[PDB]
């Protein structure tokens, strides 16, 4: 992250507690905060390389 | 905004200058091919302006490549001055290379490949003409009629318009016209290439301009005389 | 707008450069050349006068580009300038080639080539100057041209460019006859710039004036430059002075 | 998102002072009679509850520096934020009633 | 000579006699009864005061009471008595007030207001089944649309589709889709509604959200109808002034318009009719597809299109001969079917300047260099020369 | 946006949108369909006329780039004629170096090294190519070493192999088609017949020859672009076989 | 400027006195005149000379309308031209609006334009109308064309366009004429000698 | 002139008779309004007109005072309030008690605001904020209240509950369908969860996006999914908001739903009515901004909210205040955008299920042709395709028939821009 | 400033004070004669509560 300010940070965090709890886990963990950041943003998360 | 220059190009492709290029088409007037069985009728909207202007001195919309090679536009005429002296340039360099009477593929090829090479190129544009390049072989006894577009495509089409109001002269013609049966003679392939033309000059006989292009390179440019006897002869049977 | 330059179209597929330029022409004073069977007569108005101006050094809007064909300027004069001495140079490149004077059709077409190939690549301005190109050439005798600022050529018995077009136009033409004697053509010069100029009082000094003739001095393309004492005489002919 | 608002709360608390909150983004009126009046509710709360630390919220909508935004009540809630600064000086000094202030330009 | 006497022979003797009629009948209506019905009479007009206020009636409590707003500042909960009913009323309706003690004495307004004045006419429709020529296309689009529901509504129910809910003339000015929409109206035999949209916005405030419902009202209780709002590009995207005095209205008014619309049901017999310069005179989105189908775009008359506009103007006008028909075509290029009126209406006033009782040749010639000058660009072939 | 008015600009993806929109281009273009077997690789086009008097047995979308590698393309044609030249210039130079046929692999990188260019300049690759491609190959070959190949040159990425591949306007249904109608299995003819029948279902038009214009790749035949009677007898064949089902 | 004495009759005088001779020999009739060209050609004087002979109704409306508010509002008593000019017919209307507000609300939607956009269009209704025409010569005055507005000025419903000139030396001899008698006739006769001298620019 | 000129007068008498015939005819209609049984409604109608009982001013409650404590009495007291309960009760250097309370402020619909008192039907229990009560012509005094503003029965309109909308009646499996499945049944099913992880459970949602895409119909599918009975606002429909009438337009049906369990407060279009102020514009509106102000608190206050879900649906996120932006009144944020391939062949199998065409025709034949397009563009098609359809005289829309329907929409983006392509030989 | 929409001048009251009269005041004034007839409490809003 950069230039995320306290109320985006905190966005990210709780978001990323959704997250997995859809996946079927009940505890957050690194690679799921990742992809909190990927809603603040229009990025695909993953996609193959051919462009990115 | 993505009209800016051919390197920017908008989400569904386009280079919005060719687009563009095709609507500067219009401004110029029509011109129509039509072949034969044994033909290729080129033929074409000539403006007469004023009594001042003349006809010797005011340039012909049809400029001849070479004596088997005939070439009709429409576009700008600024533009097209430049392509077709470099057209008869190139034209000449295929017998300076090869030493043979030049191809009429390699013709519409290669000249579209000068559009080509500036439409790829960001820096500069290129041209706004869409042309006929018409043409004969003395090997081949087949009649050839082929385009080039703003974007640097050619493309071989039996009879088409091009120019100013196109399309409605375009419909007209796809009716009479087969593939399976075009024009015998030539006096015949001239009544349908005059009969197109009528509709596009609204009167004016003098207004009408034919060349006609046969192989063994046969190139001829009607009489004022000549092109009159048609228009009234499709007035009797009107 | 879409008038950033020469490369870019508007969506129609029109230039805007190439209509500013048509316009600079007519922020200039206005020009006429009349084609007569007996001669091509050149006359131009001048654009500039101060009381302490002096215009008797040169002519401002005539340059002879060869001694067979001369044009008249219309436009910016700096931009004028460059070209003049291009088309004189190329003139004369045709003379060292060929051991002959360059064909009027072939001149106007270097220079029309030269000013598209401005619009068609970089970054370069077009260059806004309408000369009217009067030559003679066995081609087809007296030839009476003028060159647009769109980079293209027409031919003709009469055209104005210059500031009034439409008026000048009109005028012209209908006081033409298919024949025409040079003393006319000269006559007719003058009446019509009196009327399209809004100096009241047409005088020598505002007028350039050139007649170019193969039927005095046969066998021989001249054009003669007319002195201010000569053209004071015609305007008391004409009655304006 | 900076969190004055969150140190400011902490601030008041630990001193042994009170947190008037002045929200600045529903003081928001073009009632002229309205506008002024409320405002001055809210302070004299504030001075009577003393040790306090009042937090105002965005300046950005209460007191513009540009008047090329159309206000007539928040221009007199403008006017009102001066006469608040001249009250702290109702003890000597400042200490005891103390204002901080947000604001986001 | 024969037949002009024939219109008067259908028209003189009918129409003579029903004013003769109506006027006898007005004495003869009161001679049948002179009892019970003159009594209850007599009793209502004891009841109710001279003047009466005039009300608006916002809701009915159900409990012989009710809530009006009136023209008087403050609002008043009246009663429903006398000569009314709980069920002669409905939300929304004009009521009659007593002006000494407000309530209900009846109603013998029913929606009668002067928006609702200006928005019905009585009027004759211009063009009568597409009189003059030219645009034989476009009308059979907005017929299929408009015209078709109303005419047979079974067909639409075979196909399984819904039926379409109006149409949006646009484009050009001087191509007669004011005057399209005129004829269609006329083919049918509809209820027309010439209200135009800009005659519901004024200086003063307020009063504007009340007469786009009253559109809405009026039009459904006379329906079938053809509802035509001309004009509502001003009413657009656009502001009154960017000072005062109107920051406001514009922005109730669309909004309004556009509600009310939509909340009838997705309806094929109440067709409404937008006639707009743009859609760059207004909001990006209107209301917005699936929804207002269908949307005509009016160009210029093409070389066929603009003969046979001509051809109507012409003959109506002394003499064709001197100049061939084919003739005024040629010499035209493409424009509006304005320009096209212009040159005839030239014509006749140049035949008067001649002191002519025909139209002749040089009549013809002049009428058709003087449109082509206004109207005029050059740089379409002065680009390409 | 603001990410599509430079070259080397990139968008706060790390992605360039210049590039992707190209992708759009290839799309634009008219359906192609390559089916690579164990036998030969059949390729297969789609065209589109408006008016008949457009002579379509004399117009290119299958081009011949050696007499074993053959492609189709979809996409901007004016960046086609450039593609296509490239690519010819890199057979005959092989062999010009060699005597031996080029590998269709290594054709497939070659042309993707002209791709590459967007701009000018760069060390390794002089780049004189001033926009972004808009077309794109299928590419289709034999050399001995890797058999029959078929790959998919992207000017945006770079090559990826396939062992069927759709591009084009149609892409998106005949992929999954393909997923269930690619096998292991699949014989020259009747992938022939497969390429005919995954056309149609996506064209909105008329299935006959003049629109369409198979050709294969094989290499004890030569590359052959076929007749319009040899392609109208497989029409034919189809018709027959569906109407018993 | 004689040119324009004599236009401005046959256009304004003959459809008002015999309405049946131009029915019967042409078809339609005029909507009115857009008056333009140079300022000080004295286009509204003449009109106020054509209002009088005809025996027509005068006003006369000065400028854009909104100002009048005594009672209503100036945005209804456009929608009150119809009313008052049916009424009070046979009339002549000068509507006058110069459009010194210039082409910027000729292209111009936003602002504050929608107002004044309004005026003039809906002024444009009554005139043509939806059946019935009120008056036939409501008359614009306006110094360009390219000022004015386009569904005014796109002509149809309005009709004819007719442009002043800067004056000739001829205008400029016969309008010295008539004052000058007013004033002193020159001893050796110098009223020739003016219109020589100088030609103005406007009347 | 004779067959023309004579005939010409003839013409013209008719149509001035006919003038003169309509003023006749308008000048009697039809009578009157007298009908039997309100005849006998004369018999109380009389007494009641002529009797000082109606009609009773509509006044409503702007300001609450308590009528001991007020500072009524000015004598011996100071400031603008007493001691709230006592004023004249402590002291008798008033010289005056008074045991009235509740006596309350009112304004009336001509802006004029006026103190009254209480009748023999009112006590403190019967009056509130925001409540009409009728007072009297001349000198005033409460005697009926009335019920709170005019939102009732307008309200109940707009609120539909259990709908008949389900995910087959939307097309596209969207991704924001599946992020919307989570917000609404996921911590309804099972709060646990999300208590043992130690996220506060989403309840939350605000559904935005570009107008035709079916925000709405997703919406509807849920409610109906999650069985919960659904209650509408719409802020954009509803226009009620004058001095604080839209937070009583918001309160009643929060409160409504807060009184039942399993609920669904969708609030609908919210641009306007308890949106944007326009204090910083030209409007000079804070009458939307009460309505804001209502709606954050309800929010906030109802949390731990039990299993009931707050939804937002608005056009615009321009359009909200940066509270609702914080968590924990919008949680979940869902742009709707363009359906891809079959996503858009769902939408017109649905459109084409009603209708009654032939049966040979492919769904995703048709959307191939169609470019990346909104659901309402897609209605479009299949109601064109129905008239041509009927205008060729076919009881069937052909494959062939939606084909000309697709192209007539694409062919005004040709107008806007240039004709002609490469696309006519490609 | 009555709610009857006039500005007027009154003569001070008697037993209301000049210390209890201050700009922004709400007052009393009584009907049936315009003079300053008694204090009212001061208004307040929803946006009054926040600041508590
Ligand atoms: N199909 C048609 N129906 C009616 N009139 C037509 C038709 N086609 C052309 N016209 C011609 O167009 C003329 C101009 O019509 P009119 O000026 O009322 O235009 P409009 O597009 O409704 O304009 P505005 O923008 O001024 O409201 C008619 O008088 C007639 O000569
Ligand atoms: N043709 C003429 N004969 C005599 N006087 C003339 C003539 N034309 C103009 N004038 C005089 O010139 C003066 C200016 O003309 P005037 O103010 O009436 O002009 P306009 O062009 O109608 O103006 P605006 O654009 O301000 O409406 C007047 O004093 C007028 O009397
Ligand atoms: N998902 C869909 N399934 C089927 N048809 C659809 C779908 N989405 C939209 N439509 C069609 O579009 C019509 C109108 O759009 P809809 O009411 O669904 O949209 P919205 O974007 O929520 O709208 P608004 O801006 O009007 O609130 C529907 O009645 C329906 O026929
Ligand atoms: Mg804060
Ligand atoms: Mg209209
Ligand atoms: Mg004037
Ligand atoms: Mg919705």
């Amino acid at each position: 992250t950069d230039e995320f300010n306290g109320a985006q940070l905190k966005a990210v965090t709780v978001e990323a507690g959704m997250i997995a709890l859809r996946n079927g886990q009940s505890s957050v963990k690194h690679e799921d905060f990742v992809e909190g950041i990927s809603e603040v943003q229009a990025r695909k998360s993953k996609s193959v390389s051919f462009y990115a | 905004g993505y009209d800016r220059a051919l390197s920017i190009f908008s989400p569904d492709g386009h280079i919005f200058q060719v687009e563009y290029a095709l609507e500067a088409v219009k401004r110029g007037t029509c011109a129509v091919g039509v072949k034969g069985k044994n033909c290729v009728v080129l033929g074409c909207e000539r403006r007469s302006t004023l009594k001042l202007q003349d006809t010797r001195i005011t340039p012909s919309k049809v400029s001849k490549i070479d004596s088997h090679v005939v070439l009709s536009f429409s576009g700008l005429n600024a533009d097209s001055r430049i392509l077709i002296e470099k057209a008869r340039v190139e034209a000449q360099s295929h017998r300076l290379t090869l030493e043979d009477p030049v191809t009429v593929e390699y013709l519409t090829r290669y000249v579209a490949g000068v559009q080509q090479r500036y439409t790829q190129s960001g820096g500069v544009r290129p041209f706004g003409v869409s042309t006929l390049i018409a043409g004969f072989d003395p090997r081949d006894d087949e009649p050839k009629l082929y385009q080039t577009e703003p974007s640097g495509i050619y493309s071989s089409w039996s009879a088409q318009t091009i120019g100013r109001n196109s399309k409605t002269v375009r419909e007209f013609l796809e009716k009479n016209y087969d593939r399976k049966e075009p024009p015998a003679t030539v006096e015949e392939c001239v009544k349908l290439t005059v009969r197109s033309l009528l509709e596009v000059v609204q009167t004016g006989a003098k207004n009408i301009e034919i060349t006609v292009v046969k192989p063994d390179s046969d190139i001829v440019a009607l009489s004022s005389e000549e092109i009159n006897q048609y228009v009234t002869q499709i007035e009797q049977e009107k | 707008r879409y008038d950033s330059r020469t490369t870019i179209f508007s969506p129609e597929g029109r230039l805007y450069q190439v209509e500013y330029a048509l316009e600079s022409i007519s922020h200039a004073g206005t020009a006429i050349g009349i084609m007569a069977s007996d001669g091509i007569v050149l006359a131009a108005e001048r654009k500039v006068t101060s009381t302490l101006l002096e215009q008797d050094t040169s002519t401002e809007k005539l340059y002879k580009l060869n001694d067979k064909i001369a044009v008249a300027v219309a436009g910016l004069t700096a931009d004028a300038e460059i070209l003049i001495n291009t088309a004189r140079i190329h003139a004369q490149n045709y003379l060292k080639t060929y051991n002959e004077d360059i064909p009027v059709e072939i001149l106007v077409r270097r220079l029309s080539d030269i000013k598209q190939g401005y619009t068609q690549h970089g970054g370069l301005r077009p260059f806004g100057v309408s000369f009217i190109y009067a030559g003679y050439d066995d081609r087809y005798g007296y030839q009476l041209y003028t060159s647009n600022p769109s980079g293209n050529y027409t031919g003709w018995k009469a055209i104005s460019v210059g500031a009034n077009t439409s008026a000048a136009q009109t005028l012209l033409q209908m006081d033409y006859k298919d024949d025409m004697k040079v003393d006319d053509a000269i006559e007719l010069a003058l009446k019509t710039l009196s009327k399209t100029t809004d100096s009241s009082a047409l005088t020598y000094d505002r007028l350039e004036f050139a007649t170019i003739r193969k039927g005095a001095n046969d066998g021989e393309v001249y054009q003669k430059i007319f002195k201010p004492q000569e053209i004071k005489d015609i305007l008391v002919k004409t009655g304006i002075t | 998102g900076t969190g004055k608002t969150l140190l400011a709360r902490a601030c008041a608390a630990q001193t042994n002072a009170t947190f008037l909150k002045l929200a600045a983004p529903q003081l928001v009126q073009m009632y002229i009679g309205e506008g002024a009046k409320l405002v001055r509710d809210a302070f004299a709360l504030a001075k009577e509850k003393a040790p306090t630390i009042i937090f105002i919220d965005e300046l950005d909508a209460i007191g513009t520096k540009r008047f090329d935004s159309e206000k007539s009540g928040d221009r007199e809630v403008q006017r009102t934020m001066l006469e608040l600064l001249n009250q702290l000086d109702g003890f000597s000094s400042d200490d005891r009633v103390k204002v901080l202030a947000a604001t986001n330009r | 000579t024969r037949c002009k006497l024939k219109l008067l022979r259908m028209e003189r003797i009918k129409d003579h006699l029903l004013l003769e009629e109506e006027f006898v009948s007005n004495s003869e209506i009161l001679k049948p009864f002179e009892k019970k019905q003159e009594e209850e009479k007599k009793q209502l007009e004891e009841i109710r005061g001279n003047p009466l206020s005039i009300g608006t009636l916002e809701e009915i409590i159900d409990d012989d009471h009710a809530i009006v707003t009136s023209p008087t500042m403050p609002d008043y909960y009246v009663s429903i008595l006398s000569f009314v009913d709980k069920e002669l009323l409905e939300p929304g309706c004009s009521v009659l007030l007593h002006h000494k003690t407000m309530s209900i004495v009846g109603v013998l307004q029913d929606d009668a207001d002067p928006m609702v004045s200006v928005m019905k006419m009585d009027k004759s429709p211009t063009e009568s089944y597409s009189d003059i020529g030219g645009l034989e296309s476009q009308i059979q689009e907005i017929k299929e649309s408009v015209e078709l529901p109303l005419t047979h509504p079974e067909l639409y129910e075979e196909m399984g589709i819904k039926p379409p809910k109006g149409v949006i003339l646009y484009g050009a000015p001087g191509t007669g889709k004011t005057l399209l929409a005129k004829a269609v109206a006329n083919q049918t035999s509809a209820t027309f509604l010439r209200i135009v949209g800009s005659e519901l916005i004024q200086k003063y405030l307020g009063d504007g959200p009340r007469l786009c419902r009253q559109i809405f009202k009026v039009a459904g209780e006379n329906a079938p109808s053809i509802v035509f709002i001309d004009e509502i590009d001003a009413i657009g995207t656009k502001r009154y002034d960017s000072n005062s005095g109107g920051e406001r209205e514009i922005q109730r008014t669309m909004l309004e318009l556009l509600n009310q619309l939509d909340g009838f049901d997705d309806r094929g017999d109440v067709k409404v009719i937008m006639a707009t310069n743009k859609i760059e005179t207004l909001d990006p989105a209107l209301i917005r597809p699936g929804r207002i189908d269908r949307k005509i775009l009016f160009e210029n008359p093409d070389l066929s299109t603009k003969k046979k506009i001509l051809g109507i103007h012409t003959s109506k006008m002394n003499l064709s001969e001197d100049v061939n028909l084919e003739t005024l075509v040629t010499t035209k290029d493409d424009l509006s079917g304005a320009d096209i009126q212009a040159m005839c209406t030239e014509a006749g006033l140049l035949a008067l300047r001649e002191r002519r009782m025909q139209v002749t040749a040089e009549d013809f010639k002049q009428a058709k260099e003087r449109v082509m000058k206004n109207k005029v660009e050059e740089n379409l072939e002065g680009l390409y020369l | 946006s603001e990410y599509d008015r430079g070259v080397s600009t990139f968008s706060p993806e790390g992605r360039l949108f210049q590039v992707e929109y190209s992708l759009e281009a290839i799309k634009l273009g008219s359906t192609a369909i390559g089916i690579a077997t164990k036998e030969g690789v059949v390729l297969g086009v789609e065209k589109r006329a408006t008016s008949p008097l457009l002579e379509s047995d004399s117009i290119e979308k299958i081009v011949e780039i050696d007499r074993h590698i053959g492609c189709a393309m979809s996409g901007l044609t004016a960046d086609a004629r450039s593609m296509i030249e490239h690519a010819r210039t890199a057979a005959v130079t092989h062999n010009l170096y060699y005597d031996e046929d080029i590998n269709v692999e290594s054709l497939t990188q070659s042309v993707c090294d002209l791709a590459l260019r967007f701009g000018e300049g760069a060390s390794g690759e002089e780049r004189l190519m001033s926009r972004p491609f808009g077309v794109a190959l299928l590419i289709a070959g034999h050399d001995a070493d890797d058999g029959y190949q078929l790959f998919h040159a992207e000017p945006s990425g770079t090559f990826y192999r396939y062992n069927a591949k759709a591009i084009g306007s149609g892409s998106e249904g005949a992929q999954a088609e393909l997923l269930n109608e690619w096998h292991s299995s699949l014989t020259l003819k009747e992938a022939e017949l497969l390429v005919l029948k995954i056309l149609k279902q996506v064209m909105e038009e008329k299935l006959d020859e003049n629109n369409a214009q198979l050709s294969c790749i094989t290499k004890q035949d030569g590359f052959k672009i076929y007749d319009n009677e040899k392609t109208a007898e497989l029409i034919k064949e189809l018709k027959e076989k569906e109407a018993a089902e | 400027l004689t040119k324009q004495i004599k236009e401005i009759k046959e256009v304004i005088e003959l459809p008002v006195k015999h309405p049946e001779l131009f029915e019967s020999l042409g078809i339609a009739q005029p909507k009115g005149v857009i008056l333009y060209g140079p300022p000080g050609t004295g286009k509204t004087l003449l009109a106020r000379a054509v209002a009088h002979h005809t025996d027509c109704k005068f006003i006369r409306v000065s400028g854009a309308e909104l100002v009048q508010k005594y009672i209503g509002e100036g945005s209804r008593m456009v929608r009150e031209l119809f009313v008052m000019a049916r009424e009070h017919a046979p009339s002549i209307i000068f509507m006058d609006e110069i459009d010194s507000i210039g082409s910027t609300r000729v292209e111009g939607s936003g602002g504050g334009d929608s107002e004044v956009q309004r005026t003039m269009l809906e002024l444009l209704n009554q005139l043509d109308g939806f059946e019935t025409s009120k008056n036939i010569k409501i008359i614009m005055a306006t110094n360009r064309l390219d000022i004015l507005d386009p569904a005014l000025l796109r002509p149809g419903r309005i009709d004819r366009k007719i442009e002043f000139p800067p004056p000739s030396v001829a205008a400029r001899a016969e309008i010295l004429r008539i004052h000058s008698r007013k004033m002193n006739l020159t001893r050796g006769i110098n009223l020739r000698k003016v219109a020589e001298k100088m030609n103005g620019c406007s009347g | 002139a004779a067959p023309y000129a004579a005939k010409l007068k003839q013409t013209e008498n008719d149509l001035k008779d006919i003038e003169a015939r309509i003023k006749e005819k308008a000048g009697v209609k039809e009578s009157d309004t007298g009908l039997a049984p309100s005849h006998l409604w004369d018999i109380m109608g009389d007494r009641q007109r002529l009797g000082e009982e109606h009609p009773l001013q509509v006044a409503r409650c702007t300001k609450i005072i308590k009528g001991n404590g007020e500072s009524d009495e000015t004598t011996t007291d100071n400031n603008n309030s007493g001691n709230s309960n006592s004023n004249s009760n402590q002291q008798s250097t008033d010289a005056d008690e008074d045991d009235e309370d509740a006596k309350y402020v009112i304004n009336l619909k001509q802006i004029a605001k006026f103190v009254v008192g209480l009748g023999e039907r009112v006590s403190p229990t019967d009056i509130e904020e925001g409540m009409r009560v009728g007072v009297d012509r001349s000198k005033y005094n409460i005697e009926l209240p009335l019920p709170p503003r005019i939102d009732p029965s307008v309200t109940m309109m707009t609120v539909e509950e259990k709908p008949d909308v389900t995910y087959s009646d939307v097309g596209g499996c969207k991704d924001q369908i599946e992020k919307l499945r989570e917000v609404v049944e996921l911590p309804l099913l099972s709060p646990e969860r999300f208590a043992t992880l130690g996220i506060d459970p989403p309840k939350g949602i605000l559904l935005y996006g570009p107008p035709g895409t079916g925000k709405t119909l997703c919406a509807r599918a849920v409610a109906n999914r999650t069985d919960a009975t659904f209650i509408r606002v719409i802020g954009s429909e509803l226009v009620q908001k004058y001095v604080g009438e839209g937070a009583r337009m918001v309160r009643e049906l929060f409160e409504m739903a807060r009184t039942k369990k399993a609920c669904i407060i969708f609030f609908d279009e919210i641009d306007a009515v308890g949106g944007a102020r326009f204090d910083d514009g030209a409007g000079g509106d804070n009458e939307v901004q009460r309505t804001m102000l209502e709606l954050i608190t309800q929010l906030d206050g109802f949390d731990p909210r039990g299993n009931i879900k707050v939804m937002f649906a608005t056009n615009r996120p321009n359009t909200l205040d940066p509270a609702l932006l914080r968590p924990g009144r919008i949680d979940r944020k869902v742009e709707f955008s363009l359906p891809d391939l079959e996503g858009r062949a769902n939408i017109f199998r649905i459109h084409s299920k009603s209708m009654s065409v032939e049966r040979g025709i492919r769904w995703e034949l048709i959307s191939r042709l169609c470019p990346n397009s909104t659901g309402a563009e897609l209605r479009s098609v299949c109601t064109e395709a129905g008239m041509f359809a009927i205008r060729a005289r076919r009881k069937v829309a052909t494959e062939k028939d939606f084909l000309k329907a697709v192209d007539k929409v694409i062919s005004g983006y040709k107008k806007f821009s240039s004709t002609s392509r490469y696309m006519q030989y490609n | 400033k009555t709610s009857s929409r006039q500005t007027v001048f009154l003569p001070m009251v008697g037993l209301v004070d000049p210390d209890k009269l201050k700009p922004n005041d709400l007052v009393g004034v009584n009907k049936d004669s315009y003079l300053i007839l008694d204090t009212l409490p001061s208004e307040f809003d929803s946006r009054v509560k926040a600041m508590e």
